[PDB]
């Protein structure tokens, strides 16, 4: 536990996790891409609606 | 200690037996030698080489 | 950045390597691994003549290069060789060796000069390891580890030589395509740059270790 170092009163927002991936990772693999994720069939033109 | 039955630990590998000098030659990416039964029959010394 | 009929041959008994780091003497030993099948159809590229296309990287690659003036430099590996994915680049810059996993924006006709025209940008680096011939190589990628094996011989030949471990790299990326790096002369002129490509698959082989601990023959079952 590290609630005495990585915690801020107003809330620390510098630790991120990835949601919304297309497929599952393989062992010891790393993905650092920042792309728009298409949930439906509408053709995302690099914007979030 | 050579030419005497001893218990030995070579870089974490334990066992029992007599240690002698060999005519073999190992490539630099090798530390152990096995026989047909997968038993360890040769070893490189980590100090004298 | 500068924008400037297939062939085939036979691999007889090439693409064999040491699977373990253990010493063995005067035995026959069977093992299952990703090998280049025997008597396989192998693609051939010459070097007007300038072959540097993007080729698949399915489950590992055998590579051979018969040059005499050192014009094949290195390679780039990746999936989408643009700034949206991560990519690996091995290159000998005529004085040093560089590997430098990064997010590269690669040109369509990358090459060197007798001068450095490979990429346009590099944003996020995660790794750096800056530091009459045959020169066989083998590349694999398993569990975030990129494995390389290599062997050198003066004088496609029809003998037997086993490749030795060279390096493993913890790069952690998905690799699906690769492309070769060549250096053109002086408008330009080419040279002897014949290179040969194959592909591995799982096989059970029977190898033979002699009395000095050297592999001298193999059987593909
Ligand atoms: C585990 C993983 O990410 N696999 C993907 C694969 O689905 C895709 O086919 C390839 C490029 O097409 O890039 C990678
Ligand atoms: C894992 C990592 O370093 N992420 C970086 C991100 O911080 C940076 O903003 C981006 C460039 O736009 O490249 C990537």
């Amino acid at each position: 536990n590290s609630n005495n170092l990585d915690s801020k009163v107003g809330g620390n927002y510098n630790y991120l996790y990835r949601l919304f991936r297309k497929s599952n990772l393989k062992p010891f693999e790393r993905d650092i891409s920042t792309e728009i994720y298409q949930a439906g069939s509408t053709p995302c033109n690099g914007v979030e609606g | 200690v050579k030419n005497k039955c001893v218990n030995f630990n070579f870089n974490g590998l334990t066992g029992t037996g007599v240690l002698t000098e060999s005519n073999k030659k190992f490539l630099p990416f090798q530390q152990f030698g096995r026989d047909i039964a997968d038993t360890t029959d040769a070893v490189r010394d980590p100090q004298t080489l | 950045c500068v924008n400037l009929p297939p062939a085939y041959t036979n691999s007889f008994t090439r693409g064999v390597y040491y699977p373990d780091k253990v010493f063995r003497s005067s035995v026959l030993h069977s093992t299952q691994d990703l090998f280049l099948p025997f008597f396989s159809n192998v693609t051939w590229f010459h070097a007007k003549r300038f072959d540097n296309p993007v080729l698949p990287f399915n489950d590992g690659v055998y590579f051979a290069s018969t040059e005499k003036s050192n014009i094949i430099r290195g390679w780039i590996f990746g999936t989408t060789l643009d700034s949206k994915t991560q990519s690996l680049l091995i290159v000998n810059n005529a004085t040093n060796v560089v590997i430098k996993v990064c997010e590269f924006q690669f040109c369509n006709d990358p090459f060197l000069g007798v001068e450095f025209r490979v990429y346009s940008s590099a944003n996020n680096c995660t790794f750096e390891y800056v530091s009459k011939n045959l020169r066989e190589f083998v590349f694999k990628n398993i569990d975030g580890y990129f494995k390389i094996y290599s062997k050198h011989t003066p004088i496609l030949p029809q003998g037997f030589s086993a490749l030795e471990p060279l390096v493993d790299l913890p790069i952690g990326i998905n690799i699906t395509r690769f492309q070769t790096l060549l250096a053109l002369h002086r408008g330009w002129t080419a040279g002897a740059a014949a290179y040969y490509v194959g592909y591995l698959q799982p096989r059970t082989f029977l190898l033979k270790y002699n009395e000095n601990g050297t592999i001298t023959d193999a059987v593909d079952c």
